[PDB]
């Protein structure tokens, strides 16, 4: 109901903060010459459509991509009104959205459902990732509170705690792409609750550069991509 | 309104144990801000928390917020609540001026932030901001400093030099044995080496924590980076060790 | 409880009247607060055991003597009087199981034969004939607790020649 | 102590038996817990005079003004400053500034009185009705052509009396009885500011002074003024020759 | 220990069908000074004791005027009398603007009806906490009306409302003939009045200051007395 | 108490014939003379005083002593230590603090509070020999206090009396 517990703390926003708790893991790594993003999906379900397009990863616009922990019928509301501004900031300074402006844009949001009594708060923490001639990778987190920040590497969800540990031991400020690759993958396979990870369990997904000097491209992996880089990496589940 | 002051024993009214309260209860929670006044400048400084190995520095946002080229506003309590009260603020003066032909005032800029906090806690359901924030400046065509605080409750004061959140009253001491109102710091860099002082000694751990951002006359408005106050705790920390050593026994 | 000597009683009786004048304003009904489970639990626990020591003297004295520490008639009627008050503000509390426990203190001081016992009854008639004449229709705590009163002392108004009509 | 609560107690926009609404008599009782301030009335000048409690050195003093300026011929003290006093205050402001542009001449101080009333009935800004309380007590004090000098206690309740004299803060038992045993209509202004200030002495607790003391009036020549601690000073010392000539 | 359930909203009716918080409404009635309202065949008449709550405070206002031939007296809640005199005043100007006619004041009373039964009928508000006499002067000669606050008027040759007004209403019913006949000499009306409220008074005296009279009949209109001009009516 | 023996311990706890035993805990006579020492050094100090306005006060030496007087009353007077404390109340404390309460402004410059702590100084665990001292204090009409002080001793009396009914 939007009112202050007497320590000066919002009981909703603690609440919703205990759901995205349980919402299963993403980890994002911003590499010297790109951002990796991964995330693991609890398929409980044998006759879910795995390979369906999307649903820890998303697209904001050409060079941005979001990881979700929490509530997909909250997150798809506040995705189409990133993906609005993204595109209106394009059709007005004829130039692409810089990261920073639209992950703190989707922050201003979450923060409004948490003043009004009227609303619940969202259920959702976004792990943006992006390139802009501004800054360059940005790599950048957001929580029910409407609270934002700057990374190298994080986790949000299920197992931030151990995560953000293996993160910080193994994270090189010089470190390439596949590097990234393999740590991202690497931590999860030390994180997970199943057993092993696999290329159903598993969302990835790049913001790489390319050979071609105006290129950044993000390849949001099909399952067959995400065997290959399993495979390469050591975790390999192979015949 | 509070404490052992009680009437046939007592019962409440509608009065004091409120929302507003409990807002200023998350503005004490909030880190460390400080602002003192000096012959010719203002000299807004705060406590960043200590950064975590994997957060990244270069993006992150400079706590003390320009509003307009001649206002800079810092805070305690909650980032968004200030990031959403910092965002009505900017828009407010660039509005100020594309309607008056003049820049806002700090005095404006004080009682339009206080202003909207308040609107906040006076019904709704609709909560008040957890954020108290100190507002510093100059006026144009004037060469007087200025720093206004204001509070959860929508209620504003001016101060020669201020302080908010974690560990304040520390902090307010520390001011009050060393800023004299009739010779205050006659020189920026005197100014500055007092704000180092006062946050030096409520701080975690050093250099890191603090940050600082100089306003002057004419919309001179100046950061502080990590190497510049780490030359001034580096010098502090020289006269420390020169006043021990100067111990006569 | 084990204090009271039932042959130079009155200087503890005088102090349980005063400590019952003392408490007596933190049992009524529109002054809730921490005290309110405190002082149900006491009151009924005071003459729980009142009557828990009262009804093993009285086993005592059937196959022998009386000390004279033993309590008198005169000791069960300065109970009633004390406590008679202090169980019908209490029995009207907002929390029904906060009532409960001045509720259950009446069939205690009804067990205990006192020469006041008739103080008790007329509460009880008065109460329970008002609420089935609807005198009570805006107040539904007294339509409740007079037949949670009532309830109670069913079994001691059914033996007494009067109330049994 | 016993315990002495009713049920009707704590009712928003709700009548007792008697027709008692609580939430505007609750607020009613404020008058006893603020910092004393006190209005003199006089065919001279309206003499109003404040407490001030010790300030850090730090806090300058334009923070906490309790006694303001309305216009040139109206002021308020009050017993406690809230951003609700600054509400009411800039509304009778903006409503004295509205008044002279519209009108083309001063507004009357009664009329002025109900305008922040009326602020108080609304709750700010559906019947406007006297249900639940706005702000804190106003001492307004004002000169106009038609009702002279005045003296208004304006209550949270969007109400107000007018008063020769009115004490308002933690001295109002012991100040308002030494007024009424003492007010003249033959008082000078120099004779209600030495009054004003033998008031403030005895409910102060501390010995009276220029830092501890603050003194206004208004007059209808020179129009409001807040005193000049000099000013307060050189009065001070007219007190203690004055008790110390019996 | 006797709770009501069924008086804390407006809108609930008690199993008995009365409106409690309206009751109550009247209630407040009881907490003002008496008014004392009274007519003849020819004038209405309306006198007030007024309070204060200090003897440096100026006393209470309780005649208000809305038109040349109707006005009222208010014993109950001051604030809120302030709401009805303003409609009543606003309704007067409505009748010369859009119906060139003046408001005759048993269509007052039904208007004042309407506006507090509107009240008592809707959530999100309270009954209002006053009384008022009415009195006036039209075609259909001299007029005295006391609203109630529940929504309701009754047509009356005199009244009294406030605290302790039982007095000053059993001297009006015991000394009615006398002031209904009056007409042509109204200050004799005045004077049954001033004897009316002063058996209120449980020796409290009338003063200069402490009483107001109003009265409107024939070509006369509405005018109100204080200071000295109620000092030959004391 | 350290007490050298068992039965030593017992004797002079059975030496008090009203049945409650010596205080649980005691300050050895060196530690008393220094504690009232610091007191009677503030006394003497009070003459730096007189003239002079809250500002420079907050500068003097009887005010760092009256202020870390008032920071060892006040935690002496939590948790277990509020036994050690009804010793000094009607001698050093209880004058101390009602001397305090005269400086409001200087209680406003630093954030003392003799009137929170002097009225919940009423609720202290104060001995039956110390009542009547308590009382015999509190019931000495002084001309010398001011209203704030004479409602304080009334607000004493008053968390005194309900904490003594």
């Amino acid at each position: 109901t939007t009112i202050f517990s007497p320590e000066g703390r919002l009981y909703q926003v603690e609440y919703a903060l205990e759901s995205i708790s349980h919402a299963g893991t993403a980890i994002g790594i911003m590499a010297s010459d790109g951002i990796v993003l991964a995330a693991e999906r609890k398929v409980t379900s044998t006759l879910l459509e795995q390979d369906t397009s999307t649903e820890k990863l998303y697209k904001l616009n050409d060079k941005i991509a979001v990881a979700v922990a929490g509530l997909t019928a909250d997150a798809e509301i506040l995705i189409n009104t990133a993906r609005i501004h993204a595109q209106n900031y394009l059709k007005t300074y004829n130039e692409d959205i810089p990261v920073e402006i639209l992950v703190r844009r989707l922050s201003d949001i979450k923060q409004g459902y948490t003043q009004h009594g009227g609303l619940r708060p969202f259920g959702v923490s976004f792990i943006y990732a992006g390139y802009d001639d501004r800054y360059g990778y940005q790599l950048y987190t957001s929580n029910p509170s409407g609270n934002y920040t700057g990374w190298k590497a994080i986790s949000v969800g299920a197992n931030t705690s151990a995560a953000q540990t293996l993160l910080q031991m193994d994270y090189k400020d010089d470190m390439k792409v596949d590097d990234a690759i393999e740590l991202a993958l690497k931590t999860l396979s030390k994180t997970t609750d199943s057993s092993a990870l696999t290329y159903d369990r598993l969302e990835f997904a790049t913001i790489r550069k390319g050979a071609n000097d105006g290129e950044v491209y993000q390849k949001i992996f099909k399952p067959q991509e995400i065997k290959d880089i399993l495979v390469k990496t050591g975790i390999t589940k192979k015949d | 309104m509070s404490g052992y002051d009680r009437a046939l024993s007592i019962f409440s009214p509608d009065g004091h144990i409120f929302q507003v309260e409990y807002a200023l209860e998350a503005v004490k929670r909030g880190t460390c801000a400080v602002g003192v006044k000096g012959k010719n400048c203002v000299v807004l400084g705060c406590e960043r928390r200590s950064t975590l190995k994997l957060q990244d520095t270069r993006i992150t946002p400079s706590k003390v917020s320009k509003i307009d080229s001649h206002v800079v506003l810092s805070f305690s309590g909650l980032n968004a609540d200030s990031r959403i009260l910092i965002e009505k603020a900017r828009v407010e003066a660039q509005s100020h001026r594309l309607t008056l032909e003049d820049p806002v005032t700090v005095e404006y800029l004080t009682r339009y932030v206080a202003g909207v906090q308040q609107r906040y806690t006076q019904s709704g359901g609709v909560r008040p901001f957890g954020v108290s924030t100190l507002i510093a400046g100059f006026d144009p065509r004037d060469d007087e400093p200025k720093l206004y605080q204001t509070e959860p409750s929508g209620i504003y004061s001016s101060w020669s030099a201020q302080t908010i959140g974690r560990n304040s009253k520390t902090v307010r001491e520390f001011l009050e044995k060393n800023y004299d109102r009739k010779e205050p710091p006659a020189t920026v860099e005197e100014c500055v080496k007092l704000t180092v002082r006062s946050l030096l000694e409520v701080v975690q751990t050093g250099a890191k924590n603090i940050e600082i951002t100089v306003v002057k006359p004419d919309s001179d408005i100046v950061a502080l980076s990590s190497e510049e106050i780490n030359q001034y705790v580096t010098q502090i920390e020289q006269e420390k060790q020169e006043q021990q050593e100067q111990d006569k026994k | 409880v084990y204090a009271i000597n039932g042959s130079k009683k009155d200087r503890f009786f005088e102090k349980l009247v005063s400590l019952a004048k003392a408490i007596e304003t933190f049992i009524h009904p529109s002054n809730n607060g921490f005290w309110t489970k405190p002082n149900a639990k006491f009151v009924h626990a005071f003459i729980k055991s009142y009557h828990g020591r009262v009804k093993y003297e009285e086993d005592i004295c059937a196959r022998g003597v009386t000390n004279g520490i033993c309590l008198t008639s005169f000791c069960h009627e300065e109970i009633v009087e004390i406590f008679l008050n202090i169980i019908s503000l209490g029995s009207q509390n907002k929390n029904p199981d906060i009532a409960n426990y001045y509720i259950s203190c009446f069939a205690y001081l009804l067990e205990l034969d006192p020469s006041n016992a008739y103080l008790i009854y007329d509460k009880i008639l008065i109460d329970l004939y008002d609420t089935l004449a609807d005198q009570f229709i805006n107040s539904r705590h007294r339509i409740i607790s007079s037949l949670k009163q009532f309830t109670r002392v069913i079994r001691f108004i059914v033996m007494d020649k009067l109330y049994r009509v | 102590m016993f315990l002495t609560r009713s049920e009707y107690d704590r009712g928003v926009s709700t009548f007792s038996p008697e027709g008692r609404l609580f939430q505007v008599e609750y607020s009613l009782e404020a008058i006893k817990l603020g910092s004393t301030a006190i209005g003199i009335a006089t065919k001279e000048g309206v003499v109003l005079g404040v407490e001030k409690r010790a300030t850090s050195p730090l806090l300058e003093s334009d923070s906490i003004e309790k006694i303001v300026e309305i216009d040139r011929h109206i002021g308020c003290a009050m017993s406690g400053l809230t951003a609700d006093a600054r509400s009411m205050i800039e509304h009778a402001r903006t409503a004295a500034v509205t008044h002279n542009l519209y009108y083309d001449e001063d507004i009357n101080v009664e009329s002025l009185t109900q305008s922040v009333c009326d602020l108080a009935l609304r709750f700010g800004e559906e019947e406007r009705l006297m249900s639940r309380p706005f702000g804190v007590a106003l001492l307004i004090a004002g000169h106009d052509a038609d009702d002279g000098y005045q003296l208004f206690h304006a209550e949270p309740s969007g109400t107000f009396y007018r008063y020769n004299a009115k004490a308002i803060g933690s001295g109002s038992e012991g100040a308002q009885a030494e007024l009424l045993n003492e007010w003249h209509s033959s008082l000078t202004l120099k004779e209600a500011e030495l009054l004003v200030l033998k008031i403030l002495k005895q409910v102060m607790e501390e010995k009276l002074d220029e830092n501890n003391a603050q003194l206004s009036c208004i007059t209808k020549q020179d129009g409001f003024k807040i005193y000049d601690n000099e000013k307060t000073a050189e009065l001070i010392k007219e007190l203690k020759e004055k008790e110390a000539a019996e | 220990m006797f709770r009501n359930n069924y008086d804390g909203d407006t809108v609930t009716f008690s199993p008995t069908g009365r409106l409690f918080q309206v009751e109550y409404a009247l209630e407040a009635i009881k907490q003002g000074s008496v008014t004392v309202g009274l007519r003849s065949n020819t004038h209405a008449v309306l006198v007030a004791l007024k309070r204060n709550a200090d003897e440096l405070s100026s006393y209470q206002k309780k005649i208000i005027k809305c038109d040349e031939h109707m006005g009222l007296s208010l014993a109950g809640l001051a604030p809120d009398a302030r709401v009805l005199s303003n409609y009543l005043r606003q309704q007067c100007n409505y009748s010369s603007l859009v119906f060139n006619r003046k408001l005759a004041v048993e269509r007052a009373g039904h208007l004042l009806c309407d506006k507090a039964q509107k009240n008592t009928q809707s959530y999100g508000g309270r009954p209002y906490g006053v009384g008022l006499l009415i009195i006036g002067y039209d075609k259909s000669g001299a007029h005295l009306l006391e609203f109630q606050p529940s929504g309701n008027v009754t047509e009356l040759y005199g009244t009294a409302i406030g605290a302790r007004s039982q007095g000053a209403k059993t001297y009006l019913e015991r000394t009615l003939d006398t002031f209904i006949k009056i007409d042509g000499n109204p200050d004799e009306l005045i004077k049954a009045g001033v004897e009316a409220i002063s058996q209120s008074l449980r020796d409290e005296s009338l003063t200069v200051d402490n009483l107001s009279i109003a009265i409107v009949g024939k070509d006369t209109p509405f005018t109100i007395y204080d200071g000295e001009a109620v000092a030959k009516y004391i | 108490p350290s007490i050298s023996d068992p039965t030593t311990l017992l004797e002079a706890e059975r030496n008090d014939p009203d049945g409650l035993g010596l205080p649980l805990k005691s300050v050895p006579e060196k530690v008393d003379a220094y504690i009232k020492k610091q007191f009677e050094i503030i006394k003497n100090l009070e003459d730096s005083v007189v003239g002079l306005n809250p500002q420079q006060f907050i500068k003097t030496d009887y005010f760092y002593r009256t202020s870390t007087i008032f920071y060892w009353i006040k935690e002496m007077a939590r948790g277990p230590n509020k036994v050690l404390l009804v010793p000094y109340l009607v001698d050093y404390v209880l004058p101390f603090l009602i001397g305090l309460v005269k400086h409001k402004d200087v209680c406003a410059l630093a954030s003392l509070d003799p009137v929170r702590l002097y009225a919940g100084l009423g609720y202290m665990p104060i001995r039956k020999n110390h009542v009547a001292a308590i009382v015999d204090y509190v019931c000495s009409s002084n001309v010398a206090l001011s209203s704030n002080q004479t409602k304080l001793q009334l607000a004493f009396i008053q968390h005194f009396l309900s904490a003594e009914l």
